[PDB]
RNA sequence: AAGACCAGGC
């Protein structure tokens, strides 16, 4: 439960890599495997 | 399975009486074997469980906070006065024999979980039953009585291994095996069969 | 029945190469001049110093299965300190005369080198190994 | 739900009978016993015991799979000495140290005060 | 405990998901393809509030 | 003292039997440390009944939980099973029946006990199904909680079984075993870094017995004898019982195989 | 030499669902992904009154257990006051090869 | 492509699978409540109708048991219901549905399904526990482990369903396989693990366990063996008790490095006749290798023989490790304090080596490396300062790692683990990468908000100084997370885009089956290799032989070969052959080794302009020194007494035995004009194998034990010819799509150099098959 | 480069060469150049060797390069499987890939082409040019649910004859 | 959720020391080890019995229906 | 028409894995059926190993009849097919 | 029934 209640999407250049300004406002390691890894993001 | 991801089913069940058992007559809720280990390279994993040890032990503070500066040279310093072996292991009496074990063995306690997925809401079989109406062909889920797909990719190693016979039933009399009629001169399905 | 083989060498050599009861072995023989052994000792069983003056011999017997010794009756060939059985496994010409033999005492290896061994160590799937002293 | 029954661990289930003696055809007078319902408890225990016979060959027990109760042992001796008398002596000491490991035990036990 | 955050719809509990989008009224540059009539392209989405 | 294995009792009390057991083989010391944890018998509550139970907690919840609650089983050698017990279900010569009533009365919570459970069934004048209290106040084992309004009304009814059947049945707790401190016959090997001495922890048993010294080549004859123990007790039978009729209950079905082998005799 | 600003404290980019994680950099990168997904796969008292609520499928531990192994981050996330996992006693053997 | 071709399908069942180490290999432990589900539709006949009526009467209730009973006028008879389930008088023609029980044909599956070997007879062991349970060892072909995977099983219906389910795809005759001329399932894990542990030669057990084992393996003929040492107490060793598993007259020899027949290192294989020699058994013999011992015990003894020794080598192993443990601590990434030192300044001396190349390229001195950059030859510079000093450290705690080391054991073992854990985990972790370069600058200027701008040294860039056991630094973790997800995301898109691939190579390949006449053909008959393989070989019973004529020296060759009768220096001692001195001088004969011996150079000249780098080893069918030591064995030869064979029994008789290999048999020229060709190199190999000389001088047969080896080559030889019906289209397709699955890191390891890159792995793949006419990395090389 | 090298003396020796490696691809055009050896020259594009060399040249070039995408990898496939795809790719006259523009255009069997790609272009072509159809592949006699003719169903079977003993 | 009758790894019975303990940490201000100890709990198993233990049953009485 | 001479017959002589597989079948399924058995059964009372039992014997009574891709064919007797494989 | 979506498992 706290952990989507703090979900992310992205709908459709390097989309899921974990881009260096995520640092702080993504979490590095949450997301789901494979499907749509690296789009849904928790904050 | 614990919180490094170490996915582990359940496999076999042993009482006290035949699980390996230590010198002060300790018994491991868990067995889990030292190959879920060098590969996947879980380090806090053997280092969370020697943790706890010390947890267990001087009733104190499990501080597996990231970047702080404790250390396995830390933890176990603690652990070599506190009573024992500094880097977890414990020389363990094998049970059907209380001869003891040529090895000595890390036993931690370590918070493992237990994640949905039993095995008995998935023990789905079926031989036969309940039908899809367009198709006729079984009806889908595990909670319906359903049957499994058996998809084409299935199929290319039933072809592959030449079998014949099988890969046939296994399409007919396994599924949609139904009898038309069909016309001598033109080919199609009209023959009006006034069957009786 | 029976010996094939007898002399006593001096050990030259006690390599303890990453093993814990066993060792491979160094040794030329007291009185024969071109003769030298390479063998493994269960070190934790018989103790094998440098320039000790082991005593070896190989027999063949004194076939079925195994039975607990037991002295009961039994008496079998040994006023011998240490008692190994092997195989026979490949037979090596060293030029000229010098040949030499391969035994396997379960992995257990041994080399042995002379020219006499002829009317003596025919192709077997025998051999026992008699260390004493 | 395909848990098996919990007592089948040492109820012997109609038609299954305790001992079950087979003549084991490999090697001349040597026999192979079934257990049901028993292991290395007791197992281990009567194989050590027909170790200090010398009148026995051989001797030796397995649990085949350890979702079932049984458990198989293997019998050998010198002729002229029937493989169950061993069983039957092994099992007799066993007896005779464990009914007088007892006795001995008492004698302590009733000594100590708290 | 409960701490909120969710609505009831029809006594199912529901949240609403963050969605992302690239932010509206920023200038931006993009060196376009190696085969095309195109070389650069600057872009402004632009919408009001 | 006499003929066979030996014993020399180092601590004794209502919880602990600390021993050396010398001149005995292995195989035994074992298969004792074995039924002691999962063969002698013993009574624990094996069903409920429950009537009223407006309780924070499930029923088969709480029926699991005085399923471990410890029940005296000091004269467990006359209660039949009641598989066998040809009484239709259960009688007095077979089980124990307990009741639990309570009732939160107070604002302030209502702990419900051990100490709570009333008997009913007659004991014919035995030991059996006393819930033992180990507790310095007169109440151990805290089977639930009441608000206010709140009530439980059940009916166990205790019987005979074994660890194999149940773990609420086993009376054995931890057992400590050991077989020669300092390794001399070598039947384990220590991992290391620096110098096993120094490294590992020189057993409590150490005192006991002799040093390796130092020096003497490996002793290869030399056999698993004299053993290590602490055995512990649940409450239901008394620590010098369990070790007793654990042996017990090993010759008793050595004896039954013994038996055994002069029926199928016959033909 | 040359600041203006300072991390309240490094552990703070973690997620939720990641500060569970004993030691994450101990532990390689993925793992912890993985970790991530299972957190949320676990069993326990997801809350205090379930007793009263009526929902298709809850999921509750007969005991759950505070971990002995601890984040500073599951204080605020409420860990130690409602967990799912219990502190298993551990062998890393192979025994029977089961 | 979504209900036709094909199809959801009855008698099935799915569940978790779990490993069950006392079980079969052909085994299958399935549930009892599946089992009480699924039937088999018997017909009643007298050999059943006792087991059949007692099969009713347990109802639908029981495990042995049967829902309804069809008669004639097809008619069911539902026997949980129906006040006659308990009368029921049965008849010899009407069917029963008996319940799926012991030791039964079913097809067990495991998605994705991209081989012949995810599907496969295995024999129904029912069971307690909602669980399918298989033997470890056909974990790998499945691909399956046990964090709780799920599987498949469909019962045939039919008698030659069941007849076509196990005398062609039951476990065992599954085991060595076409795709790789190689066995697809070996041992593995605590089995594999400590098999080496046992056979150690530090490793000997006495009376007690020894017997236990014996006891444990099920085939053990009651015959406890000598042991070892019978000095001051009998003790076996390891090696010993376990070749009780290993059948008999099975011949394996290795040297792997510097081994001499007296193994200084105890390494290397020897198995002579059942029993081991030397040698400390592992991957590469236990392993599903390619000249190891199930590849032998296999085309040697047997399927049966062989999955039967499946079982064995287990049962011993498995039960000798249940009584010695094995463990892994962390006590085990723990290094010297030496160690750990000069391991950290292994990586300071390195880095001042990329701070002072640093400090070159800012003052305009580093060269322009021909072909590249001025920046791009400092990435090339530095990742490779950067590699070479991890690697380095890493080496030097595999060094520092003790014997006794659980980690270093299971490397040993090749059970888990390799070296990068070990460096990893205790050394240094390493450089960090996403798309091949360095940590991208993602901030302007730079990576993370916490230095400066234009940062181009290690910890800027995204180095890990740090090993596992180390701890990790803030930045350092986030450059990990970095390198984390990339490969998360190409593991999802790689497994969909290889997913694709094999869809259309299957059905692209499909129906190229070989047609009764050797050519592998179409739905249309066009010929596409006018004989399978361009040998006519199925590729199960081929395997790696040496072709002992290309390599070696002229003068080398010479003396190996040449047989000059009138050359007095140059004939057959006669000690060898019986005639020998009889033979000398003889121009009749001289005749024939003479143009015996010119044949032999036609052949050197030929396979060198075949084969042009050397290479002397290649995959061929009927391995001939098997069959060599196989009669050396059999016929008992002392290698002092003369042979007894004419030089007209050897060489007439070798070209006697080329006549009858045949593949083809069309009784017209331009058929046995290829009949000629499949056969060109295996011959090749015979005549250098089956040489006067060497026949005589090195393995020294006799007439009676020749014709013997001339005998099993042809039986062996035509029984390697693929059988005319064998799909090879789909073979073909799924034997190479499903590597193309298991391919890591699809990036490539020519970074190293920033240009010296060429796409490989699944990228290249993806061109190649859509014939790519714009592909990234077109290249010449120019000799 | 290292290459092995016939020695004047018998066995093959270390001779250690030159080699010129290039980013991008004319080849009709080096070939013809003076100081290189235009008998052993090569390039990763198949597609090129196929229309400078002929088609026999450029099917030994594409295994060369399918070969190497898995023995880089680590694996080793057997020779015949991958020579067989080879071959497929080749057959026609040119170079037909693996996707709905290679095989599938091909006039296989309407009913199994359709079950690929396309499955309806494919059917209704087929119901405008008319085509018979051999029901010869596998999958069409998949569809209609008989024995193929594989393996086990590739021969037919009938009795004796001989009769009786 | 209430504390256990019995440690999950001895057999030891647990349940009756929930009472004393919460009592020996308030009322004499002991640390979690030292007051294990005059619990009599020797093997950590056991000692992890109590220390891990959340005793959410009080929550749940908290609900007034 | 059409066939192939009993004598210039191309095929392997030799009974192919596809080939007894499903002549084992056929036979296992008329011994299923009741249809007569042609061996003393010894003991063996499944169709599949009787099956097994009657082509170890060659009294199975029935007749490959090989396709060549030509269309044309060649007949063989499972009396007259050697079963080595 | 059955279509759609979302979570999710190897
Ligand atoms: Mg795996
Ligand atoms: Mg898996
Ligand atoms: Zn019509
Ligand atoms: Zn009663
Ligand atoms: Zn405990």
């Amino acid at each position: 439960t706290l952990s989507h209640l703090r979900r992310t999407n992205t709908p459709i250049a390097k989309p899921r890599q974990l881009h260096n300004t995520h640092w702080g406002l993504v979490c590095p390691a949450e997301t789901p495997e494979g499907q749509a890894c690296g789009l849904v993001k928790n904050l | 399975a614990s919180r490094h991801g170490q996915k582990g089913t359940i496999g076999i069940t042993y009482r006290r009486e035949d699980m390996p058992f230590t010198a002060e007559g300790i018994v491991p809720d868990l067995i889990i074997n030292p190959h879920a280990i060098p590969s996947r390279m879980t380090v806090a994993h053997l280092i969370e469980c020697l943790l706890s040890k010390v947890a267990a032990l001087s009733g104190n503070e499990g501080d597996a906070s990231p970047f702080t500066d404790i250390t396995v040279e830390g933890i176990s310093k603690l652990l070599r006065e506190h009573g024992y072996q500094s880097r977890g292991f414990e020389v363990m009496y094998n049970g059907h024999t209380g001869k003891k074990l040529m090895a000595q063995i890390f036993f931690g306690p370590t918070y493992y979980q237990r994640l949905r997925h039993m095995v008995d809401d998935k023990i789905h079989a079926r031989a036969r039953g309940p039908m899809q109406v367009l198709t006729r062909q079984p009806v889908e889920g595990r909670s319906r009585d359903g049957g499994l797909r058996f998809g084409e990719m299935e199929r290319d190693c039933m072809i592959a291994h030449g079998a014949a016979s099988f890969l046939k039933e296994r399409l007919m009399e396994a599924s949609d095996a139904f009898r038309v009629h069909i016309c001598g001169i033109c080919g199609l399905m009209t023959v009006i069969a006034k069957l009786n | 029945s029976n010996t094939l083989f007898d002399d006593i060498f001096q050990v030259s050599e006690v390599d303890p190469g990453r093993y814990n009861k066993v060792c491979r072995i160094e040794a030329a023989s007291t009185t024969q001049d071109q003769c030298k052994l390479t063998l493994d000792i269960n070190v934790e069983l018989f103790p094998v110093a440098a320039q000790d003056s082991l005593t070896v011999t190989i027999a063949s017997s004194l076939t079925r299965s195994w039975r607990p010794p037991q002295a009961g009756d039994r008496s079998l060939a040994d006023d011998y300190d240490y008692v190994m059985y092997g195989t026979a496994y490949k037979f090596e010409e060293v030029s000229k005369d010098l040949i030499a033999v391969y035994y396997s005492f379960g992995g257990l290896l041994m080399r042995l080198e002379g020219n006499y061994r002829n009317l003596n160590n025919l192709k077997q799937e025998n051999a026992y190994l008699l260390i004493r002293r | 739900m395909n848990a098996p029954d919990r007592f089948e661990l040492f109820l012997l289930g109609e038609g299954e009978s305790k001992l079950k003696i087979d003549p084991d055809t490999k090697a001349p007078n040597a026999v192979v016993i079934t257990f049901e319902k028993e292991d290395h408890t007791l197992g281990n225990l009567i194989r050590a015991e027909l170790l200090n016979d010398r009148k026995v060959l051989f001797a030796a027990y397995k649990v085949e799979h350890p979702f079932f109760a049984r458990f198989k042992l293997r019998i050998q001796t010198t002729e002229g000495y029937d493989p169950k008398d061993a069983l039957k002596n092994a099992c007799n000491s066993i007896i005779n140290k464990l009914g007088a490991l007892k006795t001995n035990f008492e004698t302590e036990w009733n000594l100590q005060t708290l | 405990f409960d701490m909120g955050g969710y609505f009831i719809i029809n006594g199912s509990e529901k949240v609403l998901i963050a969605q992302e989008r690239s932010a509206g009224n920023i200038v931006q540059v993009f060196k376009k393809a190696a085969p095309s009539p195109i070389s650069h392209v600057a872009e402004i989405r632009s919408a009001l509030e | 003292s006499e003929e066979g294995p030996q014993v020399k009792i180092r601590e004794a009390s209502k919880d602990n039997v600390d021993f050396i057991l010398s001149n005995v083989d292995l195989a035994m010391a074992n298969s004792l440390r074995r039924v002691m944890i999962a063969e002698i018998p013993t009574l624990a509550i094996d069903s409920v009944e429950v009537e009223t139970n407006t309780t924070v907690l499930a029923d088969e919840f709480i029926a699991h939980r005085l399923g471990l609650i410890p029940l005296q089983s000091m004269d467990i050698e006359q209660l039949e099973y009641s598989r066998d017990c040809f009484c239709e279900d259960h009688c007095d010569k077979c089980s124990v029946v307990l009741t639990l009533q309570a009732f939160g009365e107070s604002e302030s919570t209502t702990n419900v006990y051990s100490k709570d459970l009333v008997i009913v069934s007659n004991l014919m004048g035995r030991n059996i199904g006393h819930p033992i209290i180990q507790d310095k106040e007169g109440n151990g084992v805290l089977i639930c909680k009441l608000r206010k309004g709140q009530e439980l009304k059940l009916t166990c009814v205790a019987k005979k079984g074994i660890a194999k059947e149940h773990a609420k049945w086993g009376p054995a707790a931890a057992i400590e075993f050991e077989y020669d401190p300092w390794n001399k016959l070598k039947h384990t090997d220590y991992w290391y870094e620096q110098d096993s001495a120094k490294e590992w922890p020189q057993s409590k048993n150490c005192e006991y017995e002799d040093p390796p010294n130092e020096g003497d080549p490996f002793d290869y004859k030399a056999q698993a004898d004299t053993f290590y123990m602490n055995v512990e007790s649940v409450g239901s039978i008394p620590v010098d019982q369990v070790v007793v009729r654990g042996i017990d209950t090993l010759q008793k079905k050595v004896a039954s195989i013994l038996l055994a082998l002069t029926q199928m005799d016959q033909d | 030499t040359t600041f203006t600003h300072c991390e309240i404290h490094p552990s703070m980019i973690l997620g939720v669902a990641a500060s569970i994680i004993p030691f994450p950099d101990h532990n390689q990168s993925p793992r912890n992904t993985y970790q991530s997904a299972m957190g949320k796969q676990a069993m326990g008292v997801f809350l205090t009154n379930y007793n009263v609520r009526m929902d298709t499928m809850a999921n509750i531990l007969y005991y759950p257990q505070k971990p002995l192994g601890t984040t500073r981050a599951m204080e605020y996330l409420k860990f130690r006051e409602l967990p799912a996992g219990q502190n298993a006693i551990v062998a890393i053997a192979c025994y029977s090869g089961y | 492509r979504g209900n036709l071709m094909g199809k959801r399908v009855d008698f099935s069942a799915r569940t978790v699978i779990s490993g069950d180490p006392n079980l079969e290999l052909d085994q299958v432990g399935v549930p009892k409540s599946i089992a009480k589900t699924l039937t088999y539709p018997e017909v009643v006949t007298p050999y059943n109708i006792d087991r059949l009526t007692q099969l009713v009467r347990n109802g639908p209730n029981e495990h042995p048991g049967a829902k309804y009973v069809i008669r004639d006028s097809g008619d069911r008879i539902d026997l949980r219901y129906s006040k006659r389930a308990g009368d029921i008088q049965l008849q010899y023609g009407w069917k029963v549905e008996r319940h799926i029980m012991d030791n039964d044909p079913v097809l067990f599956n495991r998605q994705p399904s991209l081989h012949k070997m995810s599907m496969m007879a295995h024999r129904v062991k029912v069971i307690p526990y909602s669980t399918f349970r298989l033997n470890l060892s056909v974990t790998s072909p499945y691909n399956a482990d046990f964090d709780g995977d799920e599987m498949n099983l469909h019962v045939p219906q039919s008698e030659e369903t069941r007849a076509e389910l196990s005398q062609l795809c039951a476990v065992p005759l599954q085991i060595v396989s076409p795709q790789s001329n190689k066995p697809c399932m070996g041992i593995v894990q605590d089995t594999l693990c400590g098999i080496r542990k046992l056979t150690l030669r530090d490793t000997f057990i006495e009376l007690d366990q020894v017997l236990n084992m014996l006891y444990w393996v099920p085939d053990w003929d009651g015959v406890i063996p000598t042991p070892a040492i019978i000095k001051p107490k009998p003790l076996w060793s390891g090696k010993q008790i376990l070749s009780v598993a290993i059948p008999n007259g099975i011949h394996l020899q290795r040297f792997d490095e510097g081994t001499t027949l007296l193994s200084p290192k105890d390494n290397g294989m020897l198995i002579i006749d059942g029993q081991i020699i030397f040698g400390v058994v592992e991957k590469k013999t236990v392993g599903s290798s390619n000249g190891g011992l199930i590849h032998v015990v296999t085309r040697e003894k047997g399927p049966q023989v062989c999955a039967k020794l499946f079982g064995n080598i287990q049962k011993v192993v498995n039960f000798w490790l249940l009584h010695n443990g094995f463990s892994t601590g962390i006590g085990d990434t723990i290094a010297d304090g030496p160690t750990m030192r000069e391991i950290t300044e292994t990586i300071a001396e390195a880095k001042k080596k990329v701070l002072d190349v640093t400090k070159e390229a800012q003052a305009n001195l580093l060269t322009a490396k021909h072909g590249m950059t001025l920046r791009e030859s400092f990435e090339d510079n530095v990742v490779r300062f950067l590699n070479e000093a991890r690697d380095k450290a890493g080496r030097l705690a595999e060094v520092n790692l003790k014997d006794l080391n659980n980690v270093k054991q299971m490397v040993m073992a090749g059970s888990k683990g390799s070296f990068i854990n070990i460096a990893q985990m205790s050394a240094c972790v390493g450089q960090q990468s996403v798309e091949g370069k360095r940590i991208a600058f993602g901030f302007v200027d730079r990576t993370l908000p916490h230095f400066s701008k234009d940062d181009y040294s290690p910890e800027s860039k995204g180095f890990v100084e740090n090993s596992y056991l180390r701890g990790l630094t803030p930045q350092e973790f986030f450059f990990h997370a970095m390198g984390g997800r990339e490969g998360l995301i190409d593991t999802a898109v790689k497994t969909a885009e290889t997913g694709y691939i094999q869809r259309r190579l299957v059905k692209a390949l499909e129906d190229i089956m070989v047609h009764y006449d050797n050519t592998t053909r179409n739905s249309l008959g066009n010929v596409i290799q006018f004989i399978y393989g361009e040998d006519g070989m199925d590729a199960a019973h081929i395997e790696k032989q040496s072709l002992d004529t290309i390599g070696g020296s002229d003068a080398a060759f010479e003396k190996r070969y040449r047989v000059d009768l009138l050359n007095t220096d140059h004939t057959l001692d006669p000690s060898l052959l019986e005639s020998g001195s009889e033979i000398l001088g003889d121009l009749k004969l001289q005749v024939l080794l003479d143009e015996e011996y010119k044949q032999l150079v036609k052949d050197r000249k030929f396979l060198r302009e075949v084969f042009v780098d050397g290479e002397a080893n290649w995959p061929l069918p009927v391995n001939i020194r098997r069959i060599i030591q196989n009669a050396q064995q059999t016929f008992h030869i002392d290698h002092t007494k003369p042979s007894d064979l004419t030089i007209k029994d050897i060489v007439l008789g070798v070209k006697d035995l080329q006549e009858n290999l045949l593949v083809l048999r069309g009784k017209n020229e331009i058929i046995q004009n290829a009949q000629r060709d499949a056969v060109t190199l295996f011959c090749c190999l015979l005549r250098s194998r089956l040489a006067t000389r060497r026949v005589l001088q090195e393995y020294r047969l006799t007439k009676q034990a020749f014709d013997w080896v001339l005998s099993n080559i042809e039986a062996q030889f035509l029984r390697s010819v693929v059988h005319p019906g064998e799909m090879v289209g789909v073979l073909a397709a799924q034997s190479i799509g499903e590597p193309a699955t298991q391919m890591t890191l699809n990036t490539f390891h020519f970074a190293g150099v920033a240009s010296k890159k060429v796409t490989s792995g699944v990228p290249r793949l993806k061109e190649i098959l859509n014939v790519a006419k714009n592909m990234k990395t077109p290249s010449l090389t120019v000799y | 480069y290292d290459r092995k090298v016939p020695s004047p003396t018998g066995e093959y020796v270390k001779e250690p060469e030159w080699v010129l490696e290039t980013d991008g691809v004319n080849l009709s055009e080096v070939m013809t150049v003076p100081g290189i050896d235009p008998t052993r020259i090569y390039t990763n594009s198949f597609i090129d060797i196929m229309e400078v060399l002929g088609i026999e040249a450029g099917r030994a070039a594409l295994y060369k390069e399918v070969y190497n995408v898995i023995a880089s990898d680590g694996s080793y496939v057997n020779y015949r499987h991958m020579a067989l795809l080879v071959d497929v790719m080749t057959t026609q006259g040119g170079l037909t890939s693996v996707t709905r523009h290679g095989f599938n255009r091909s006039n296989t069997g309407a009913l199994m082409r359709c079950s690929f790609e396309e499955t309806v272009e494919i059917l209704f072509e087929a119901g405008a040019s008319a085509e018979l159809d051999d029901c010869r592949g596998v999958s069409e006699n998949v569809i209609l649910g008989q024995m193929a003719p594989i393996g086990t169903g590739a021969f037919d079977v009938m009795i004796d004859e001989e009769s009786l003993v | 959720m209430i504390v256990p009758v019995r440690c999950f790894s001895c057999g030891k019975v647990v349940g009756d020391k929930w009472e004393s303990y919460l009592n020996l940490l308030q009322e004499d201000e002991l640390d979690e080890g030292t007051a294990l100890s005059r619990l009599g709990l020797k093997r950590y198993c056991c000692r992890r019995m109590i220390l891990t233990h959340v005793d959410l049953i009080e929550k749940f009485l908290r609900y007034n229906p | 028409e059409k066939a192939i001479p009993k004598d210039q017959r191309a095929t392997t002589p030799y009974m192919t894995k596809y080939e007894r597989a499903r002549i084992l079948g056929t036979r296992a399924l008329q011994i299923s059926m009741n249809a007569p058995v042609f061996v003393d059964l010894e003991g063996e009372t499944d169709p599949l190993r009787i099956a097994m039992k009657e082509l170890a014997e060659k009294k199975i009574p029935l007749v490959i009849r090989r396709y060549l891709p030509d269309g044309s064919f060649e007949d063989w007797s499972v009396e007259e097919l050697i079963v080595d494989l």
